[PDB]
RNA sequence: UCGA
DNA sequence: GCATCCGTGAGTCGAGGGTAATAAGCACAATTTAACACTTTTGTCAAG
DNA sequence: CTTGACAAAAGTGTTAAATTGTGCTATACTGGGAGCTGTCACGGATGC
């Protein structure tokens, strides 16, 4: 059971004291500046002896061995830095070890308040992420709240880390949500909308017209913006839902496959073309082949005045009184046989 | 009439309700209560075994009587397996067929014992390896017998030692789940179970099977 | 019964947003909520067998 | 023949199913005492006797 | 599931019996019990 | 070197040899006692079931995960306006969500046990979109009762793909 | 109504819960303009 | 059903009725051409229509589905030939 | 052009699958709530699987026949029936590589009668609960040194990778 | 849920 | 080997039936899309 | 069939207006949560 699972992963733990918080800051902060002024040492960059700071810490190779086919090279951009500054003096070896020990912190820290966090998730139930999901990204909020804190300002992370946590979530679940894609801010003004909907649906001792709810919106709301988002907001409906009094009648069998062609669509456009086909040689035999490029026959792509004159050798002017001789002779065989009087739709 | 369980009951070779008990051998027959337990011994000239028998079930053989290889006890149906490796299989197709045209005649239904027939070779087909000898095989490792009987004839012929086997029979379902083609057992039934044991098994199906065609 | 077991739905409804807040402001014309007792209601006299 | 953007959407009667006409009554959006889906503009029920 | 506390054994086993919204026993059942072991009763719960 | 999980089992059915454990096995199997003779029976069976068929153990622990044709999974409208779809769509769709997730997780080098938690979550929501209900409750629409059915689901069962559609239509 | 534990300030308040659908003559609910019905339902009766 | 249009359904039993009459093809042209198949059912029209005789289906098109669903269960599906070789069931469809 | 008289089964590799992909599956979602069009990497994109149009690319550029195959440069959809949506399949790379349920759950438990496992121990030990010894390198368990084809647990695994300690208030 |  | 658990099944076609409702926000950067201006193509017309 | 003229359809270039994606909020919030029943038969793994 994956749930009561982490529930008794987190609390393998104990939380922290104020002092251990403040501690653990402290070398968290006082790491990272040292890996600072090691930016100012061999010349690397700020971001760089980081990352490399993980590959040494947290593990052997297995860190970078497998995020995807890409994600930065190995045995290149990291080994020689490994070894670049293994040959330095005793303040940049300081400043290494400090680096070390304070990601290190950085980790502590976030396992303790991550205790935290699976409180708070856990109030968010219900948003199309049953528990961990859920859960699992809320947690990455507070690593980003880890490294924004500081111990200076007097605070106790939990709040900053809370906050960060409905961050996550809350983005999380606007990303995800329903099966459809949804952009952030619309989803903001989806639930801004169906929260003042609640509201007054209480207040008003029943549903709201729509324009009376969209008044209460504010300015530029109207009933066609409110019934509009509302289209959108629901999702797709699962093929897999069982109807009638049953279990074995289902949806998904149910719909038509329009989008393919027809046995009866197959004969009839292999008979337009076949009778059509037919009906061409009755036809002058250049305005015929001429008449197969203007309505866009032989190669599919039609062909302007400009090409099928460049064709016959002929100005455009006169491919186009071709096409109105041929379309009317066309028309007499037409008006007169009734053969393909059909296809009017 | 036990009517249609008992067909399922023959059909599935699943042990009987009432089961009775029978002899594996032909012995002397003797009878042993010692008030406690009705037991009795069937003891051939060189052999022995009793068998463990309560009070209620009534008898069949009469006592200093003679017996058979797998004759009846007790008045009562017999375990499929039990007189499989007992009287061997001639007997076994007989009991079979006949209890099943038992049932069917009883009821008012009558015909002919071929199709019976055809379901209950296709029962008894397989058998249980015993000492595979010159043979790829190995012990316990369960097949058909077309297939061992092919093999056996071929290593015959190369001078070499054929296998020893135990006709093994199994219900109708099993066989179906154990037929050459995957796909006519995915279509059946434990539909997972079979997948996995062929994919993995990597076998070839030649669409001997019609409904193993029907699919295609 | 569904109304007992609706409404229950609709008491974590009550007691859950009761506290996130400012006691200042607070009657239950802001406490109550509708969806989960109407719409229970509303599942048993359709989707129920 | 005019390419005609719009398209006939009719709505015809299934086979086997033919008489007279008794019950007509069409609903558009925002009718008094009427509530529609959200992206739906009228609504069209007839009966066949 | 949870870790076996005291405090905790004297609210998760509550609900179950004394809590009468979670063991809510019909007026009937109450009722044909009652008269049936040969005894009496008024709450719908288990025990109070 | 104690990995857990997917990975590990991964290593051992990669490093494996088919060879060896036969013919041990074979020798195992002549034991007098018929429990280890049996044990060798079925086992053996199993392994002569990856030799002949020259098919390698490790492919089992599968890392790309092979996805269903979109007009297999279908996505459209009806008269009434609203799209439908099947639930092998919102399955895979979670599963890549965890799968990704994790992927930004490892690579900035998050806390060992968030990892390994989401590396659960993932093997738990692959097999899930395979046999679903095979561990556990089955993921199912936020809300509603009705299980997502997953590959397995239709491959089997009496509305099955097999039954309903290949042996009658 | 709504009472404070504290300034033990009794604030009352009429609510409205929704729209509960209430059965015709015949006694037959009308659910989504349509005539339905609820059947009746049986179970063993509560007790021991 | 009646008023979606549409056909019959052959159950299990039928199909193996069918077969115990031993019609081989009334039974292959009911899985395949009335019923499903991708060209089949459109050239049986264009046969009748034209007054020809329907052509040999190929793939029932169910399967076809079957398969590459197996395809998503990493379940290698190999159809063979006459002797042991690849045959391609899907034409110039997935051959990356 | 050639009978098909036989039917294979087998288990399809890692980079068989990735042969059988025409691209990874990114972004988790259907398509867009405006544009309906497949999304970038949506699992219905046509710029992998298939054209959402019959013998057309996705921008408009190649809307014809006349170009056959060849693949657009303003959107890199090949030119093509959407018939190829329903036979053409994608593949999810998976950071940590991943089992599959079925031959870990079903009765005869392939992956556990090889490996010579059992059934709720390597249960616990695939879903990442429990460590298993891989090459113990002279490590000590209770006086009795661990050897492989083992299990441990989490307190052993840090006890003897990161040492026994013992904290005093 | 109701026919057969 | 002896009791005790997860696991897999279980009848045919149909007729209909069906439709629905939870959750934070605010500034801002980054693009996307809609708007607009104007060059060119192409189809039409007057008339060789 | 042809040349010039010209209206509209169409092409292209540049912007304004919209849509969409991102980051962050500091008192203190630090181990979920929901229940459900009135089989039955057999096969296998597993605990006696
Ligand atoms: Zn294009």
């Amino acid at each position: 059971d994956p749930v009561r699972q982490y529930l008794h992963e987190i609390g393998q733990v104990p939380l922290l004291t104020l002092e251990e918080e403040i501690d653990l800051a402290r070398k968290v902060e006082e790491g990272m500046e040292a890996i600072k002024k090691l930016s100012e040492a061999t010349g690397l960059d700020q971001e760089l002896i980081r990352e490399v700071v993980r590959a040494k810490i947290l593990g052997t190779a297995r860190i970078q061995k497998i995020p995807g086919l890409k994600e930065k090279p190995d045995p290149k951009t990291v080994e020689e830095v490994d070894g670049k500054l293994k040959s330095l003096p005793k303040e940049l070896k300081r400043y290494l070890h400090i680096a070390r020990e304070g990601e290190a912190a950085r980790q502590h820290l976030i396992e303790a308040n991550l205790r935290l966090v699976v409180s708070i998730a856990k109030k968010y139930t219900g948003r199309g992420l049953s528990f961990l999901d859920l859960i699992q990204e809320g947690n990455q909020g507070l690593i980003r709240a880890v490294e924004k804190f500081e111990y200076k300002r007097r605070f106790k992370f939990s709040t900053y880390a809370t906050w960060w946590i409905r961050q996550a979530i809350n983005r999380a679940i606007a990303d995800q949500a329903r099966t459809i894609r949804i952009p952030v801010h619309m989803v903001e003004t989806i639930n801004k909308l169906s929260r003042t909907a609640r509201q007054l649906q209480q207040e008003l001792g029943r549903e709201p017209s729509y324009e009376e709810i969209a008044e209460a919106m504010g300015p530029g709301w109207d009933a066609k913006r409110v019934e509009e988002t509302l289209k959108i907001a629901q999702e797709p409906v699962s093929l897999e839902t069982p109807i009638g009094d049953e279990k074995d009648s289902f949806y998904g069998d149910f719909i038509p496959d329009e989008n393919l062609p027809s046995p009866v669509e197959a004969a009839a456009q292999s008979l337009l073309s076949e009778e059509l086909e037919k009906a061409l040689s009755k036809l002058s035999e250049r305005e015929a082949m001429v008449l197969k490029l203007r309505k866009g026959l032989i190669d599919g792509r039609e062909h302007t005045l400009e090409e099928v004159g460049a064709y016959f050798g002929v100005t455009r002017e006169r491919i186009r009184q071709i096409e109105n001789k041929a379309l009317r002779k066309l028309k007499y065989h037409e008006s007169r046989t009734r053969k393909l009087r059909d296809f009017l739709e | 009439t036990q009517g249609l369980p008992r067909v399922i009951e023959l059909f599935e070779a699943r042990r009987p309700k009432a089961k009775a008990v029978i002899s594996e051998i032909d012995g002397v027959v003797r009878i042993e209560e010692g008030e406690d337990r009705l037991s009795v011994f069937v003891e051939s000239e060189g052999f022995s075994k009793e068998y463990k028998l309560p009070k209620d079930a009534r008898l069949l053989v009469k006592d200093g009587d003679y017996v058979e290889a797998g004759q009846p006890l007790t008045r009562g149906a017999i375990d499929p397996h039990q007189l499989l490796e007992a009287k061997g299989p001639e007997a076994v197709e007989r009991y079979l067929v006949d209890e099943i045209q038992k049932v069917y005649r009883a009821q008012g239904v009558k015909l002919h014992d071929k199709h019976i027939e055809i379901v209950v070779r296709q029962m008894l087909k397989y058998v249980e390896v015993t000492d595979p000898g010159d043979s790829r095989l190995l012990e316990g490792q369960v097949l058909e017998k077309w297939d061992v009987e092919a093999l056996n004839e071929r290593l015959i012929a190369e001078g070499k030692v054929p296998v020893a086997w135990k006709p093994l029979l199994m219900g109708v379902t099993k066989s179906a789940l154990s037929t050459k083609s995957w796909l006519s057992a995915a279509s059946f039934q434990n539909t997972t179970h079979v997948l996995t044991e062929a994919a993995i098994a990597g076998k070839k199906d030649e669409l001997i099977g019609l409904k193993e065609n029907v699919i295609l | 019964d569904q109304f007992r077991v609706g409404l229950a739905r609709l008491a974590r409804g009550v007691r859950e947003r009761m506290v996130m807040g400012s006691p200042d402001t607070l009657t239950p014309a802001k406490l109550v909520n509708s969806r989960p007792l109407e719409a229970a209601l509303r599942e048993f006299f359709s989707r129920s067998q | 023949e005019k390419a005609r953007d719009v398209k006939d959407t009719s709505l015809r009667v299934p086979p086997g199913e033919g008489g007279i006409v008794v019950g007509r009554l069409r609903l558009r959006r925002g009718d008094p005492g009427v509530e529609l889906k959200p992206g739906v503009r009228e609504v069209v029920r007839v009966f066949v006797a | 599931g949870d870790p076996p506390k005291k405090d905790k054994a004297l609210a998760y086993l509550f609900g179950l019996l004394a809590d009468p919204k979670r063991y809510d026993l019909g007026e009937a059942g109450r009722y044909k019990a009652e008269e049936k072991l040969g005894v009496g009763l008024s709450g719908r719960t288990l025990v109070r | 070197d104690a990995r857990m999980g997917a990975e590990a089992i991964q290593e051992l059915l990669k490093e494996l040899d088919l060879e060896k454990l036969e013919r041990e096995l074979l020798e195992e199997m002549k034991h007098p006692s018929r429990a280890r003779r049996a044990k060798a029976r079925k086992r053996l069976e199993v392994v002569r079931a990856f030799l002949d068929s020259g098919n390698r153990p490790e492919w089992m622990i599968l890392e790309a995960v092979p996805v269903l044709p979109p007009d297999l999974r279908p996505m459209v409208q009806v008269d009434g306006g609203r799209f439908a779809t099947s639930d092998l769509n919102d399955l895979y769709r979670r599963l890549i969500n965890r799968n990704n997730r994790l992927k930004k997780l490892l690579a900035q080098g998050a806390p060992e046990i968030i990892i390994r938690n989401e590396k659960r979550m993932l093997q738990e929501a692959v097999d899930a979109v395979i046999d679903n209900g095979r561990r556990g409750s089955p993921v199912t629409n936020p809300g509603s009762e009705r299980p997502l059915r997953s590959l397995t689901d239709i491959l089997s069962g009496k509305q099955g793909r097999f039954r309903q559609n290949l042996l009658g239509k | 109504q709504l009472i404070h534990k504290d300034t033990g300030l009794i604030k009352e308040d009429e609510v409205f819960l929704g729209h509960l659908p209430l059965m015709t003559e015949d006694g037959s609910f009308i659910i989504n303009g349509a005539d339905r019905v609820i059947v009746s339902q049986i179970h063993r009766s509560p007790g021991v | 059903g009646k008023a979606q249009f549409g056909g019959q359904r052959f159950g299990e039993m039928e199909v193996w009725a069918l077969e115990a009459y031993g019609a081989a093809h009334t039974l292959q042209e009911m899985l395949t051409i009335k019923s499903d198949d991708i060209e089949g059912r459109n050239a049986a029209y264009q046969a009748i229509i034209k007054g020809e005789d329907v052509p040999e289906p190929s793939v029932p098109e169910s399967f076809r589905v079957l398969v590459k669903e197996l395809q998503a269960l990493a379940l290698d599906v190999q159809t063979l030939d006459e002797k042991d070789n690849p045959v391609d069931i899907f034409e110039g469809l997935a051959s990356k | 052009k050639k009978e098909v008289r036989k039917v294979r089964i087998a288990l399809a590799s890692p980079e068989k699958i990735r042969s059988w992909s025409y691209g990874e599956v990114e972004k988790p979602e259907t398509i867009n709530y405006r544009t309906l069009k497949p999304e970038r990497d949506g699992l219905f994109d046509e710029r992998i699987f298939g054209p959402i149009k019959d013998y057309e690319c996705a921008c408009g550029k190649y809307k014809r026949q006349r170009f056959e195959g060849k693949v657009c440069e303003r959107c890199g959809v090949e030119v093509t029936r959407s018939i190829v949506r329903r036979y053409r399949m994608g593949h999810i790379e998976l950071a940590t590589p991943a089992a599959h349920i079925w031959f870990v759950k079903d009765v005869p438990s392939k992956i556990g009668t090889l490996l010579d496992l059992s059934a709720t121990e390597l249960e616990q030990v695939l879903y990442f609960n429990k460590y298993i010894v891989l090459d113990p390198k002279g490590a000590v368990l209770d006086g009795v040194p661990v050897e492989k084809r083992q299990l441990l647990t989490d307190e052993e695994y840090r006890e003897l990778r990161y040492g026994k300690q013992e904290t005093y208030p």
